[PDB]
């Protein structure tokens, strides 16, 4: 017997950063500190799903933002 | 995993706000 | 400027198991398997979340079932 | 991370129906 077992797993990380990262320099920067590939990061912001080439400073994410990231994992 | 990557998104969408 | 980002991780696992195993077994096997301690897991199946002392069978969790898991972890 | 989770089990809940 088989079964599946869909796995959704939560951890809240701390980065340290500058109002003027990009978005991909911030998928950048999870993937060095957790080993996420950053084209399989979906970065969300207050209601917005945020877009690579724009910078931090563009979403007024200030300092103690709190950040969501999706990601699918073949492997931990 | 497409469909639950939209839902999950869609969830922490809701969350961000 | 240090921001916060809460990662949700998606992924899918299949486990060899008999009818005839508890919650707490499954909980173990996924432990044995991931590494997640089982007292940080949430087991769902149609709806419900699953308690440890049950079999899957009491929950006709039957070959190819799809069951959800929701953890918190430290580090990957 | 109790408020996400509960949430996170909520939309799983809802998921697996």
């Amino acid at each position: 017997m088989q079964i599946f077992v869909q796995t959704i797993t939560v951890m809240r990380i701390a980065l340290e950063v500058e109002p003027s990262d990009t978005i991909e320099n911030v998928k950048a920067k999870i993937q060095d500190k957790e080993g996420i590939p950053p084209d399989q990061q979906r970065l969300i912001f207050a209601g917005m799903q945020l877009e690579d080439g724009r910078t931090l400073s563009d979403y007024n994410i200030k300092r103690d933002s709190n950040l969501y990231l999706v990601s699918s994992l073949r492997s931990l | 995993y497409p469909e639950d990557e939209e839902e999950l998104i869609r969830k922490a969408i809701e969350l961000s706000l």
